[PDB]
């Protein structure tokens, strides 16, 4: 079916069962240290500060991964949570954001880092910002965190949650002290206008 | 053993433990996006991530031999062997097997039962000819090995997804004098 | 769904055998059919059937530079999915109207020339350079040839001249080239002049297929100069 | 006579197939570019103002959807972004048969294989596939539910 | 009873220094490292006197209330310098396999007086190698800028005593 060729095929009076590599998807569990995802990690972000020139394109550079890999997780994530495969049902989409922006509170975290971001905040201004806090991020503890350029790995991861999703959304992170857990992190996302009056045709 | 049993034993400690999903899908991730962004040049992302392998093969051993309080490894084969099936078992939990030697057993192979770097990769048909997928680990082992001193020289010679059946990888050993003042 | 009804009134213009001089309205029509496209989607067959139509239109209403210029635009932007089936071959004929009109000019591709060399032909035995990569050229005869990628055969190569250099410039071409291959070409000819001697420098040349002069067509991937 | 499509978030085909029934030996002669991506490209549209309300418990699989004047579709979407859409029916008959629920046991079913195939690291999205084996794997998926 | 610690890269220099609690300052950086330099000259030629003229592993107290092995574990350091002592001080010495020297120096006095400040030395070095080594800012064999290092081993000094 390729994009030169046309739709073109043959008829369904045979039966070719020669295939070679389709397998189980299933939540495997095997749980690897700490320290080999850190050092994977760390010499990923020793390649991007040694390639890349300044601040926001590093920040780009480094958000273009999430982007890679959040669809992928997004679809068999839901096709986990809310559904081989003696499939019951697929339930429910998105109907809104304060569905999937619980979504990532509900079961995104609890997927990578085994817990859950302590709050998922509407914002007081305004309703295109939000903001989640992760208390202690995990992937990024070891970092001195004063440049906060180091945890967009997961802004990227989240906003790749989203594009899919159909909210195109400025997604940045800052770093607060509000608490005696020390170097929480906010992940103070926006939107865009049209989703939100999309949203703000009926609400 | 001795060696065999506490490397499940130190599997449990402080530093905690999370699922091997997210570490495949990032080296997945790294290995695409240098794969896209070198116009398929197949030979090039292989040393790239070869480099990138060494470059924390600098910095794992320090961790290894911190985490794990271990004394010197005077045989330079069977030590071995039994250390680095413990000693991904630390790191990324799975166990190797060790077959296929010299007359010595100098050139002996390392054969990975399952990996889970690629659990699920089906890599393309223009990437079949100049590439391994998981290089990084020829980085790594060479740099935790040349840190003890020990000049390996590690390559793949088979893997799953290249089409063969066995993932492999041959180490000739030279060797290197001055390790400290003991 | 409005392009689904659209696409059927056009070919309700093209099934009618009443006869039609063009209506000011066509204009907006045609214009309308392309811009509910984005195109100047990525699903590429079906704009390779609603420009079909777009041409089977315009050449039933005869306005002349609007199959000028949607065949021009078809013919760019598209067939590495036309071979010779699926109407390449039948046409082409489409559009030696447009070059028997005024219509198009240029020749849409810039892609002709593969290389250039000025090999020579030795002659004599020591009327050489017997004491002075640069050529500094010997009375001798070129041979710099092309490409072409469509597959449609009669693009006869005429007047294939060199640029605003010196009196070394090529003769004649009266010959085509091919449908398909990378063909070979037969005597440009310059007819090099002694000159001041100082270095000048080619890029490439013009050349006109049945049609106008050309600037230089710059060689591919490379300067290859 | 049944008519495959997977089209993607901006219009793209990302897997498009056609078969037939050797008792129909044939498919749609003279209807099979009628039937293409206009009459597709207007499920389209009618799949993008009907997923984004609750309302015309089941999000994903909507059954037939429309009927154009010879026949009549159906469809499938996917919160990957991809809508899936099978065009099915003997030319002859007006074809009424929605089976409804073991052709539901497709489109979750050939999900996994969009899904596997999403996976592969090397695959980007708005990208054809050139699988060997994905597509002769779907019309005997296809010979589980006719 | 420690009051400042070191470590020493295995190329012969300093890499980091903190006067944790002495709190007046008479020596400035270049001085320490010339304190680290003659260490390492010293630990040169501190093997091979071998006055012999021809096993040993530390144990488990549990020092700095979890710990991280709860094990009498091995040691490299063979042949050379562990430990000495003066009339106002007393200093200690770790080395790796690597090459990391790990110097404590302590003001008062704290056989068993070696092996506590041994089994206080395994845990910086594990300390070290988990937090500034999995760090990008940190360059090789260069200075330790993580202040995220220093209060953790800044927490260790009232951990010990």
């Amino acid at each position: 079916v390729g994009p030169k060729q046309a739709i073109t095929s043959e008829a369904s009076t045979t039966y070719y069962i020669s295939r070679i590599y389709s397998e189980s998807l299933l939540f495997k569990r095997q749980e690897a240290s700490l320290s080999a995802m850190a050092f994977l990690f760390q010499e990923m972000i020793s390649q991007l500060h040694r390639t890349c020139k300044t601040a926001g394109d590093f920040e780009t550079k480094l958000s273009d991964y999430g982007h890679n890999i959040g669809i992928r997780l997004l679809e068999l994530l839901n096709f986990r949570a809310s559904v081989s495969n003696y499939i019951t049902k697929m339930r429910r989409r998105d109907l809104k954001i304060l569905d999937i922006l619980q979504f990532i509170h509900g079961t995104l975290w609890s997927y990578l880092f085994n817990h859950v971001s302590d709050d998922l905040v509407k914002s007081s201004e305004r309703d295109n910002e939000y903001m989640i806090v992760d208390n202690f991020p995990t992937l990024t503890q070891f970092i001195p965190g004063e440049n906060v350029s180091c945890e967009y790995f997961v802004c990227g991861i989240i906003k790749g949650f989203l594009f899919n999703a159909g909210f195109p959304c400025g997604v940045t992170a800052h770093r607060m002290p509000q608490g005696g857990h020390s170097q929480r992190t906010v992940y103070l996302i926006q939107f865009d206008r049209q989703v939100l009056d999309r949203e703000g045709l009926r609400f | 053993r001795s060696l065999k049993a506490m490397g499940e034993e130190i599997w449990k400690n402080k530093t905690e433990k999370i699922n091997t999903e997210l570490f495949t899908l990032t080296y997945g991730s790294i290995v695409a996006q240098l794969c896209q962004d070198y116009e398929r040049d197949f030979n090039k992302v292989n040393d790239h991530l070869y480099s990138m392998g060494y470059n924390i093969g600098c910095r794992l051993i320090e961790d290894f031999l911190a985490r794990t309080a271990l004394p010197r490894c005077e045989n330079l084969v069977k030590t071995s062997e039994v250390l680095s099936k413990c000693a991904f078992k630390i790191f990324l939990n799975i166990t190797p097997n060790i077959t296929n030697w010299s007359h010595n057993k100098d050139t002996f192979s390392l054969i990975l039962d399952e990996n889970p770097l690629a659990d699920f990769v089906e890599l393309p048909m223009d990437a079949m000819k100049s590439l391994w997928y998981s290089n990084i680990l020829c980085g790594v082992l060479k740099g935790s090995l040349e840190m003890v001193q020990l000049d390996c020289d590690v390559w793949f010679v088979s893997d799953i997804l290249r089409g063969d059946s066995q993932t492999e990888i041959k180490v000739k050993l030279n060797r290197i004098l001055k390790d400290e003042i003991p | 769904k409005q392009l689904f009804v659209l696409r059927l009134l056009m070919v309700a213009l093209l099934a009618t055998p009443n006869k039609i001089a063009w209506h000011p309205d066509y204009r907006t029509l045609i214009d309308t059919i392309i811009e509910l496209l984005n195109i100047n989607s990525t699903w590429l067959i079906l704009q390779k059937k609603i420009l079909q139509l777009c041409i089977k239109v315009s050449r039933k209403i005869n306005d002349f530079e609007y199959v000028a210029k949607f065949s021009s635009i078809l013919i760019t932007k598209y067939t590495h999915l036309l071979n010779q089936s699926e109407q390449d071959a039948l046409f082409k004929e489409y559009i030696q109207p447009s070059i028997t009109n005024e219509s198009i000019t240029s020749y849409w591709d810039p892609f002709i020339l593969r290389e250039v060399v000025i090999n020579r032909i030795l002659d004599s035995d020591p009327t050489s350079n017997e004491i002075p990569a640069e050529f500094t050229c010997r009375v001798q005869n070129p041979f710099k040839f092309d490409f072409t990628i469509n597959d449609i055969q009669l693009d006869e190569e005429i007047s294939e001249f060199c640029e605003i250099d010196r009196k070394a410039v090529s003769y004649s071409g009266p010959y085509n080239v091919k449908a398909e291959s990378i063909r070979s070409i037969t005597l440009p000819l310059i007819i090099k002049k002694p000159t001041y001697k100082k270095i000048y420098e080619i890029s490439c040349l013009k050349i006109s297929i049945l049609k106008l002069p050309l600037q230089k067509f710059d060689i591919i991937n490379d300067s290859r100069r | 006579p049944q008519y495959f499509a997977i089209i993607g978030k901006k219009d793209n085909p990302v897997y498009e197939i056609e078969f037939t029934n050797a008792e129909n030996p044939q498919g749609f002669p003279q209807d099979l570019k009628e039937l293409n991506p206009f009459i597709l490209h207007a499920s389209l549209d009618i799949v993008e103002d009907l997923q984004w309300q609750i309302n015309p418990t089941d999000n994903c699989y909507l059954g037939k959807v429309d009927h154009f004047y010879g026949l009549a579709i159906t469809a499938y979407i996917s919160y990957s972004g991809m809508k899936f859409v099978m065009i099915h029916g003997n030319s002859a008959n007006s074809s009424v048969v929605i089976d409804d629920n073991n052709m539901r046991s497709f489109y979750q079913e050939v999900h996994e294989l969009y899904v596997k195939t999403l996976m592969n690291p090397f695959y980007k999205i708005t990208d054809p596939i050139r699988s060997p084996a994905f597509d002769s794997r779907v019309r005997t998926l296809a010979r589980k539910h006719l | 009873a420690i009051e400042t610690i070191l470590v020493i890269n295995k190329s012969g220099g300093l890499i980091y220094q903190r006067n944790f609690t002495n709190d007046e300052q008479k020596l400035n950086s270049n001085e320490y490292l010339i304190l680290a330099s003659t260490l390492h000259g010293v630990f040169a030629i501190a093997s091979q006197l071998t006055p012999k003229a021809l096993n040993t592993i530390p144990y488990i107290p549990y020092v700095g209330m979890d710990d991280f092995f709860k094990e009498p574990f091995t040691n490299w350091n063979k042949s050379g310098l562990r430990q000495l002592c003066t009339d106002q001080f007393t200093m200690f010495i770790y080395q790796t396999l690597t090459g990391l020297k790990f110097v404590a120096i302590s003001s008062s006095v704290m056989n068993l007086a070696i092996q506590i400040a041994d089994n206080f030395l395994r845990k910086v070095y594990c300390l070290y190698s988990d937090y500034v080594m999995k760090d990008p800012s940190y360059s090789m064999e260069m200075p330790i800028r993580s202040n995220l290092f220093d209060e953790k081993v800044k927490k260790m000094v009232e951990n010990l005593q």
